[PDB]
């Protein structure tokens, strides 16, 4: 693996220091690198592909090294380079994309392709070099049992769920009272209704509470709170719990009372915030839990005391409610983001290549799928991959 | 009490130079530098070309 | 072209890896380098400026060399330097806004300005240098032919469109039926609606169909689908579509009902996804369709059932509605995004300037009227001023 | 403090360079500025923590140097040296932490620890390198005194404020004209509502206004302005001024008319535009006035006809209104933004240490707080703990 990393930057680092002008002296600790690797191959016989719309072509080695030593890059040096890049350049797309499909359970942390288990071996090892690739920064790390880390703006730790909670309901659902929220992504809006504008409530207060079960620790979040949840703001027609009939949500929205956010981890809480609306930071959680209360107006001006009649029909519905964004945030885990291209990389290649679903990752690389059961397998393949898609990136966009 | 390898040496590349980037110890380490790196300034007009 | 870039890597990896203390060997390879470009330039004049409210200033090249003498770099080492540097950094802003302004049709591509137009000048050639900076690596590979590739977040693919269409309309504007919409940056929102709910309707249900051309393709997206649009949950007044009289719409939202999404390539569905909400990969494509209906409750509580009465007024619409956001994505072709600050570094630096409006651009660089016509002279000009402004923001801010 | 800096680039290009395989001739140039530290620092005591629940350790060094021989790097080299590395991990991680929580008020942006006050000492600037970690970049140029700069997507420039102002009101609150809006982060949302929907206005137009005054300036701003406040959309139950009562406010929404943005500094208008909808650039700017009208539908079909009566009670509210977001900028002082950590970073070392609230700081580093009083001594004091903050994550995340 690691070996794969060097076969890149080592290609960048050279199709872009390597131009029509510059003096050998910028490239002298590069050169070197370079051939090195050449000698290394020359010889051993290759092989990629076998599935789906994956063609099976075989690579044969048999080049030179560069010992034109000319001050200045002349044009001509370069042309002759250029055309023995393009048979690595088509080769490693080949390569990153064999390896970049199959899985395994009985462990996929590990080489698997006919291509790559041949370069974990001890022979090819002498060529490492420049990991400064966020990536890879990290396979290694781990590799060796160590606390890793990744940058993410608004990270997709969420997995989609739009649902709601009925505390009081009947036949008629003429006077309900629950929640309503979608989390999805970064995000988390989440509303509590009570038909009765708490009328016979204590306190004439209703309480609602939300929680979130992350399937990963994120640390050092950046997060917006803000009161309201715009998508729980307006007129629904929406299904009963047991898909019966449907009914009818009126929402007349009042300020979340007594907003309180604690953001726990293994049940203890880390951070919680008192009504703080704006930017706030939760710098180790696994768990969100969001809590607020729909008070009744104790003062009405006529308008607002007809929405709010002592008995039924109830035709404005009260409703409180919170939005919760986590723009940046570090896990120890691979996630999909709103900015990196990795899923999506290798989502595509599979997608492209016709490639069967597998023992380990749902059908499709489905997000939502992956991270509801983000197993410990799914993980290790996940990193693998992505971190391949990552080493590809950076010669194949 | 340097010795352990009386230096090993294989021609090409600058034998000399490389015991720069070799031992530690200031005032040792300039002479190299100065030495070393120490070329002729190219200069053209003097009262005429 | 690429003779530009360099000169900033120069100063950049320069003002960057010569201060106060040091050992030489970090810049050995580096020191040379500098030099060089010192050589071939003194003695060449330039010419820069000349338009609008831009300086014209003039610039003579008579500088030292360096001193590899020393050591460890002493504090007047770097002074004697810096006051060189500051002559090129001054430079080369008064360079990259007098080609950062100029535009022509038929050969739109290659340089315009009397700066540059000697730039690309064979006697200069001698300089390039590490070129690993995302976008000079795509300007090569483009000259060159190949599969290039950027970076967004979400990116500006869609003009601005804020409309709708009535599919069944009368006069009062009392029972209509259609769709409306917000193609924006990145993002779409639709919603359809029924006035009627479609009780006369086949299966008591109406098919909605919203499709987005884009005028370049974009691959590898990373992309959040949600139910509901809620920008059109909301009741509103609107104009009608011969702007003689305005109607109302006063929304009440279900569920969009077989929801399909496809991703089309040149006609052809490369993804598609039913019903499928949260995070779906859509690998290449140059066309989105979303289909979705809207279908009559079959069993309605009184609430709901007195909503939808069998015959008008049609008090309520119902409506159903999507969301569609590409969070990150590739083009390969250059566009305005939400991180990058290439459209606002041109558009400012004209405006600073008073520039006056070109043969090319649009007025004020409008970003909707751009990529509305996205011509290849405005692409090939785009790119070539994108280009130079990252090269600008290596050293300038 | 620049010494600081290279202690990292050192590391992490040197913990990422260095594995088994690569050539000598890949790091010669890195080797001597390593061994080159370890010398300088030998022989001297160090001492760090103290406030709060941060231990305080003792650090003393003696440390072997490395073999400059070898050509090929053979795993035993590698670990004879990783275990070397992880004492200034372990220790740098102990040394940031430590001036990351004092503050002092006038020079303030200076050193403070009796860790740091040791390192600007003249005997240790022999290690500087490398700066091309963006944020120091900056602080150098900073020191010496020149025009700064960063990158930000989705900045956070407007400290949350969520309030309305009721130009005309009357006790029942039943024909109220004003404003409401949401200014929190990159984003203003912002509607005008006239429940008479100028019934009796001149030219049966109601003006409104908005205007943010950023606390700094922001250059090369790419800006998303879009019709409507969705925020704003939908039917409230409001607190009144005073707190002595409830007010309903029910929502129809109508197209804004005359939309006008103007960016201003210092009074002037540097952009100005009007009624564009979509992507528009923002040059240079530190207030931003959005002026949009109401104005009743001069035709009205029935059904509209009925929201607007000519006499009370005025039961339908017209509202017209705007969203803004900053995507990207660029300011000269630092500022949280959707992706980078620094602020979390700050603020999540100094919640886990229980470090005590300062004389600097809000407590909990409150962004909405800081930015609202955003003196110079809080902005020196940022700088330096984003600076050392970024130095960190190069190694620790
Ligand atoms: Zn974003």
């Amino acid at each position: 693996m690691d070996v794969l990393y060097s076969l890149s930057k080592t290609l960048k680092d050279a199709r872009d220091k390597i131009v029509e002008g510059t003096l050998y002296s910028n490239v002298s600790d590069l050169i070197q690198q370079f051939n090195q690797m050449i000698i290394t191959m020359n010889g051993n016989e290759f092989q990629t592909g076998g599935i789906g719309n994956l063609p099976i072509r075989n690579w044969n080695f048999d080049f030179g090294l560069l010992g034109t030593t000319l001050l200045n890059l002349d044009a001509n040096y370069v042309e002759t380079a250029r055309n023995t890049i393009d048979y690595f350049v088509d080769f490693v797309d080949n390569v990153c994309m064999d390896e970049m499909v199959r899985e395994s359970q009985r462990n996929g942390i590990a080489p698997q392709s006919d291509s790559l288990r041949k370069l974990s071996g001890l022979k090819f090892k002498r060529i490492n070099f420049d990991n400064s690739s966020e990536y890879i920064e990290n396979w290694n790390l781990q590799n060796r049992r160590q606390r890793t880390g990744f940058t993410f703006h608004k990270p997709n730790i969420f997995p989609y769920s739009a649902s709601f909670t009925l505390n009081r309901s009947q036949p008629a659902h003429d006077n309900l009272m629950g929640t309503m929220w979608l989390n999805a992504g970064s995000e988390i809006q989440v509303a509590g209704f009570d038909y009765s504008c708490a009328i016979n409530a204590p306190a004439n207060t209703q309480q609602f509470e939300h929680i979130v079960q992350l399937r990963r620790v994120l640390t050092t979040a950046t997060i917006t709170l803000l009161p309201d949840a715009e998508r729980f703001s307006f007129p629904r027609v929406i299904n009963s719990a047991d898909g019966a009939t449907t009914w009818y949500f009126n929402p007349v929205i009042l300020r979340p009372n007594n907003v309180e956010v604690e953001f726990l981890l293994n049940g203890q809480i880390i951070n919680t915030y008192q009504a703080r609306f704006g930017t706030i930071i939760a710098r180790n959680f696994d768990t969100i839990r969001l809590s607020f209360q729909l008070m009744r107006p104790p003062n009405m001006t006529p308008a607002v005391a007809a929405l709010f009649p002592n008995a039924q029909p109830f035709e404005h519905h009260a409703t409180v409610g919170l939005t919760l964004r986590i723009e940046s945030a570090v896990c120890e885990s691979v996630l999909a983001d709103a900015s990196e291209t990795m899923l999506a990389n290798v989502t595509s290649v599979r997608q492209e290549y016709a490639i069967p679903v597998g023992p380990v990752f749902p059908p499709g690389m489905n997000w939502t799928d992956l991270i509801t059961n983000y197993s410990p397998s799914r993980e290790d393949n996940l990193q693998r991959v992505f971190t391949v898609a990552s080493i590809r990136s950076m010669l194949v966009k | 009490g340097m010795q352990r390898m009386h230096y090993r040496n294989g021609d090409p590349q600058t034998p000399f130079q490389i015991a720069e980037q070799q031992i530690q110890n200031f005032q040792v380490a300039n002479w190299l530098h100065f030495v070393n790196n120490n070329q002729f300034r190219q200069v053209v007009i003097d009262g005429v070309l």
